[PDB]
């Protein structure tokens, strides 16, 4: 839970850039929630862009 | 005569070299018909990489 809980975080502190994180409510059904939804951003972002320099090649 | 065979000798080697270097890049291998597809993805291919 610990990890999973780093991982969120540094995601959080990535999308919310200079902006101070938003207190939200730490419980487990948040953290999957937003556990799901950070694993989901990485893998597309990561697929968008190997698409992106592709269409540059193109 | 010295100058003249000079001079046909002069003829004969450049269109010989010419043709030594029009030869060697004729052999060239990417050149040469379809080798079979490469059964490994080329590190310039970046596409099929990607």
């Amino acid at each position: 839970m610990d990890e999973k809980s780093t991982k969120i975080i540094m995601w959080l502190k990535k999308m919310f850039g200079d902006k101070p994180l938003p207190p939200y409510e730490v419980n487990t059904r948040t953290m999957e929630i937003l556990y799901q939804l950070a694993e989901w951003n990485e893998a597309r972002d990561k697929d968008l862009s190997l698409v992106t320099e592709d269409l540059k090649l193109k | 005569v010295y100058r003249e065979l000079g001079s046909i000798v002069q003829e004969l080697k450049e269109s010989g070299d010419k043709l030594e270097e029009r030869l060697t890049m004729l052999s060239d291998v990417n050149l040469l018909s379809a080798s079979k597809p490469r059964s490994n993805i080329d590190s310039k291919d970046l596409t099929s990489h990607r």
